[PDB]
RNA sequence: GUUAAUUCCGAUAACGAACGAGACUCUGGCAUGCUAACUAGUUACGCGACCCCGGUCGGCGUAACUUCUUAGAGGGACAAGUGGCGUUCAGCCACCCGAGAUUGAGCAAUAACAGGUCUGUGAUGCCCUUAGAUGUCCGGGGCUGCACGCGCGCUACACUGACUGGCUCAGCGUGUGCCUACCCUACGCCGGCAGGCGCGGGUAACCCGUUGAACCCCAUUCGUGAUGGGGAUCGGGGAUUGCAAUUAUUCCCCAUGAACGAGGAAUUCCCAGUAAGUGCGGGUCAUAAGCUUGCGUUGAUUAAGUCCCUGCCCUUUGUACACA
């Protein structure tokens, strides 16, 4: 009986993002390439495939605490911004990103906006990242 | 539980401190054997409590240097344990045994101060103190604007001080000491 | 006042050079290897990657800022 | 010309043109009959050994 | 058979580590993750102190969930290795006999006396006149 | 630099050979003569005051004190 | 019946003697309550520069401002709890009476 | 795989400028004026580019198709917020400048403000700083 | 003789005193002992979701309880125990037990400066001007100007690194206004970013907020090339603030890609959670931090000394000095 929770989460990531390429259900946006992620970022994300470790980090990110809105998931993916001969600071991420992984992981079955606003993992999304976490264990093993 | 060995790889036992002088300011022994180059503090408090700090934690210590990376230990606790890994494999015996030996040959005995300079001998502990902040300052400037990594730079000269080869930089400093200061009597 | 021409890809004289005594190194590095066969470092890092699954040379440890190779146990 | 080392008795002061240095009289292990006075630079107990380079001169007092 | 249940509390810079240990089968687990899987990585040994030098045997017929909050990455590592060793402590002193007690706390003190007894370091408060507590801006004569 | 201010050795001069009989041995017992004999301002001085007396016990024991 | 009592003031000294008559003052009259309970204390502070020319060392001044917070609740009517907080208020504590 | 093909070109010639053929072909191109960092790596991807090869390596075929996609960046999904000459003056034609020019359409710029006797025109007259900081005590040594 | 101390012991033509120091206030540490907690929580219970009896759940509710959170009262440490040094006094060193055997600030004497402030004041003497005003208001410009010299700082010169992803940790503290316009923000849609649009909470341990902060950590690409180090300068475009931004307020996007390869003589700050790295709050604020003032985090090398340099305190001594 494993769990996110008690698996490693460093590849956890990594092969749930997987099963998402192999599942072609996500509905990917069309400026996937020539988008920034971020503001405070300097390039675009050497990885190709982000949108699918993106969508799966999320999914991750509501397993642990719920009710993370979109203004949550800013504050979470953000960084150092190195402001040039300035000191560097603390800036948010991009919204549209956020707001079209929720949208995505929404479109299948894997979240729902439930009530108090933001989102929150529903019963069956819960399922698919608890089998994952069956088939990671077990590898490393 | 015995047997406490560093990085959970290598054995503190069978480590031997040839030079008495040294032998009660270099912590190895079973006392002092810790799985890891990290400790809490509190060596600093008084005036002879560096002498039971572990010998790894002083070094570890004493690459904290050049602002670019105070206060980062841990960085440098996984600078030691490859560089500790490296030299196992590239000399074959346990890495304590060639720390332990570079830190006996390359810590001045005899140094020079204004009383024209005269010549006077280095106390135990400021030889334990030399060693380390030689054969460390070696390695960084070995390793500055290199392409090899700044862990073979420390293994390296761990193993050339340790067989006092001469081509290490912390040798190559001793001896000028030393010279000089035999000049200087 | 030192000028370094590390060459990206191996000729032909090169990549036969390194299939002979690299295996027989006690430490091999990315680092090291780079200023032995003047060559970049990534180039270095792609090379001991292969050689790695062929199982000429085995892993003994790998991180992020190093990569460690030592060569077989003799016989 | 061999190397000498020996074990101080006690710290006298601390002596100097800046106060750096300091004078202990030293005790061989090799003949517990002869003791002389040596000035010695850094941090220094009582019952370390020194290791004499030469141990011919003697250090005048303070 | 009754509960058999004690919770110590861990200290450090800010962080704080509280235990609940139990009777149980051998169980430890950190915020709902085990001990290994704690980062970072690099400072594993640390959590594992206790353990290693005391073995399994001890820690069986227990388990302990330790919660955290406060202090930052390495204070946490060393405010989970202060419970960890003081739940232990205190089981034994209550639901067992003294003599267990003292040869266990012998143990740990030897190996270093932090492990059971907290760290009276703080951050000190900054002056006026400088970038922090002891520090001064730069003299200008000229 | 623990050197007693005359403030608090003239109150220890005067509190023990008022109370010779009550004064004792040991810092604790003594620390809870000093409390209600004497009306003392904070607890730092009563420690400090009650501190000495104990110190001048012993040297009483001995010979007399001038 | 549900009844909360705010008491807010500058002093700590003060604050107390209010709070535990009003503890006693209900008490007496056998009638439950939940104890004292205190809010965090809040810390204003204003710092600021002593002189007002332009010279001098640079010095500052390190002014506070503490606000202690109180709060007892009674489980009774209206017309018996006007009168108990009506006696023997100091002047720095404010009383303000809420119905839940 | 690791040796040099037997087609790898030292230096390429693209819009009159060489290129380094030994460094990545994301950051190689960088070397024409007009492209940066970011914009050259959109556009080894509106097109499919290995990004692994190096300059030097990729075949006549993948390089004049590169060369197509900078030059009319409109035509392959490229945004319009995306380009350096976003709804000029002369034209009202959202393009890409490259090379020279970057070069000629500066100094025409230049001589534009110039024409008018504007401030910022007064201000590059003079060799001084256009964009209102201070000239007390920095920038002196180029002002000899 | 002693102390951090004109702090004490003690000598004594002095006796008894006064201020300052110390005492004192705040703050840090630690108390499973006391008082409490639906604006703080824990444990057990009963559900429910998921993995295969157990496990996870900041998903829910409730019976005790106060360890974690908060804030009050008391406690606790005193050179008190022990061993040496000492006129055997004042006291000092070390060790045992201990949370701790020197936490950090605040306040702070007599006498003086011709130190700064008339631009803080409806604190003010005297002098000047007062209707073509040195009063007050309105429009524009300047206080930013650039052959140069100096001071406080920020960003850098790279691999102990930069970039791209993933992973995981805080603490102080502010928040809707007398005039007075001007608050902090959750959620959902729109946009690539800056941002815009509807909707709720908060006069606050109640909401932002479990303040998902950086550094750090793990995994990539780069490879000693002024290069993916560094980001000055300059062009084009889009927003926000404001009655008005041009001499670019600020922000964002693309491109442009200078010096700098460790810094001469010289000089500053610092010894323990300290230096340094790192970020976050208040102040200034319509628009707002390279400054200051606070906070946490990561966390050292050296030293327990001296009067050599710069100065300070007491005694003796010389003086042709006394705005010295
Ligand atoms: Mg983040
Ligand atoms: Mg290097
Ligand atoms: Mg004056
Ligand atoms: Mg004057
Ligand atoms: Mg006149
Ligand atoms: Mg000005
Ligand atoms: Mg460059
Ligand atoms: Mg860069
Ligand atoms: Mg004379």
């Amino acid at each position: 009986g494993v769990t996110v929770k008690d698996v490693n989460q460093q590849e956890f990531v990594r092969a749930l993002a997987a099963f998402l390429k192999k599942s072609g259900k996500l509905k990917v946006p069309e400026w996937v390439d020539t988008v920034k992620l971020a503001k405070h970022k300097e390039l675009a994300p050497y990885d190709e495939n982000w949108f699918y470790t993106r969508a799966a980090s999320t999914a991750r990110h509501l397993y642990l605490r719920g009710g993370a809105g979109v203004g949550s998931m800013t504050k979470i993916y953000g960084g150092r911004q190195r402001n040039g001969v300035m000191p560097s600071h603390f800036s948010r991420g991009s919204k549209s990103v956020a707001r079209r992984v929720l949208q995505a992981l929404e479109g299948l079955k894997m979240v729902e906006k439930d009530q108090d606003g933001g989102r929150k993992l529903t019963p069956q999304g819960q399922r698919d990242l608890d089998r994952i976490a069956g088939q990671v264990a077990a590898a490393k093993k | 539980t015995p047997d406490i060995k560093l990085f959970g790889k290598w054995s503190t036992d069978d480590v031997q401190i040839n030079d008495i002088s040294l032998q009660d300011y270099i912590a190895v022994k079973e006392k002092y054997a810790k799985y890891l180059p990290h400790s809490a503090g509190r060596y600093a408090a008084k005036r002879f409590r560096k002498a039971q700090c572990p010998i790894v934690e002083r070094l570890t210590n004493s690459m904290m240097m050049h602002g670019r990376n105070n206060g980062k230990k841990l960085m440098t606790v996984r600078i030691v344990k490859h560089a500790f890994e490296i030299i196992h494999l590239l000399t074959g015996e346990n890495p304590l045994q060639v720390l332990v030996n570079a830190i006996i040959n390359s810590g001045p005995r005899e140094d020079s101060t204004r009383i024209r300079r005269q010549a006077v001998d280095v106390s135990p502990l400021r030889r334990v103190n030399q060693a380390i902040w030689l054969l460390c300052t070696g390695a960084r400037e070995a390793a500055f604007r290199n392409i090899k990594t700044i862990a073979e730079c420390l293994a390296d000269e761990l193993i050339n001080a340790a067989k006092g080869s001469s081509n290490s930089y912390a040798i190559k400093k001793k001896d000028e000491l030393e010279r000089v200061a035999k000049s200087n009597r | 006042r030192d000028k370094l021409n590390n060459l990206v890809l191996f000729d032909k004289a090169t990549y036969d050079k390194l299939c002979k005594e690299v295996p027989n190194y006690k430490l091999i590095t990315p680092a090291v290897v780079s200023e032995r066969l003047k060559i970049r470092g990534s180039l270095a890092r792609a090379a001991l990657q292969e050689l790695l699954s062929k199982g000429l040379i085995k892993l003994v440890s790998k991180h992020r800022a190093q990569v460690i190779y030592t060569r077989n146990t003799k016989g | 010309q061999p190397i000498k080392l020996a074990r101080v008795t006690k710290v006298l002061g601390r002596t100097g043109s800046q106060g750096q240095c300091t004078q202990v009289r030293v005790e061989f292990m090799d003949d517990t009959s002869r003791s002389i006075i040596r000035n010695v630079k850094g941090p220094v107990r009582e019952g370390d050994v020194l290791t004499l380079l030469e141990s011919e001169r003697e250090a005048r007092r303070l | 058979g009754p509960l058999q249940s004690v919770q110590v509390f861990g200290r450090k810079k800010t962080a704080t580590a509280v235990a609940h240990c139990k009777r149980g089968n051998g169980l430890i687990k950190v915020n709902g993750r085990p001990l290994e899987m704690i980062e970072p990585r690099t400072l594993q040994y640390k959590l594992l102190e206790p353990v290693l030098l005391l073995g399994k045997e001890r820690f069986a017929g227990v388990d302990i969930r330790v919660r955290v909050k406060g202090g930052g990455h390495v204070a946490q590592i060393y405010a989970i290795r202060q419970s960890i060793s003081k739940a232990l402590v205190a089981y034994y002193q209550k639901y067992v006999d003294e003599a267990s007690k003292k040869e266990i706390k012998d143990i740990l003190i030897q190996y270093d006396r932090t492990l059971l007894v907290a760290d009276p370091r703080r951050c000190e408060s900054k002056k006026f006149g400088g970038p922090g507590a002891r520090a001064r801006y730069q003299k200008s004569y000229r | 630099g623990r050197v007693r201010t005359k403030t608090v050795k003239k109150a220890a001069r005067v509190i023990i050979e008022k109370y010779y009989t009550r004064l004792g041995n040991d810092f604790h017992t003594n620390k809870r003569v000093c409390e209600e004999i004497a009306i003392i301002p904070s607890k730092k001085l009563r420690n400090k005051i009650a501190g000495y007396v104990t110190h001048l016990m012993k040297r009483i024991q001995r010979g007399p004190v001038r | 019946h549900r009844i909360r009592i705010t008491l807010t003031s500058r002093n700590v000294k003060s604050l107390e003697k209010v709070c535990a008559d009003l503890i006693r003052g209900a008490k007496e009259k056998n009638l439950k309550v939940k104890g004292p309970v205190r809010m965090p204390t809040k810390t204003l502070r204003i710092t600021t520069r002593k002189t007002p020319c332009g010279e001098g060392s640079k010095t500052w001044d390190r002014f506070q401002m503490r606000i202690h917070k109180r709060l007892i609740d009674l489980h009774s009517p209206s017309e018996i709890v006007k009168q108990i907080t009506s006696i023997s208020i100091e002047p720095g504590v404010e009383v303000e009476v809420t119905i839940a | 795989s690791l040796v040099i093909p037997e087609k790898f070109q030292h230096i390429l010639r693209v819009l009159n400028t060489n290129i380094d053929g030994r460094r990545k072909i994301a950051f190689a191109i960088t070397a024409i004026k007009g492209v940066g960092r970011r914009y050259a790596h959109v556009v080894l991807r509106k097109a499919d580019i290995d990004l692994t090869k190096r300059a030097g390596e990729l075949t006549e075929d993948e390089v004049e198709r590169v060369i197509t996609i900078m030059q009319n960046p409109r035509q392959y999904k490229i945004p319009d917020w995306f380009l350096n000459r976003q709804k000029d003056v002369k034209d009202g034609k959202y393009s890409q400048v490259l090379a020279n020019g970057l070069d000629n359409k500066l100094r025409e710029d230049l001589e534009r403000l110039k024409k008018i006797r504007a401030h910022r025109g007064l201000r590059h007259f003079w060799g001084l700083r256009v964009r209102g900081q201070h000239t007390k005590t920095t920038g002196r040594r180029g002002r000899t």
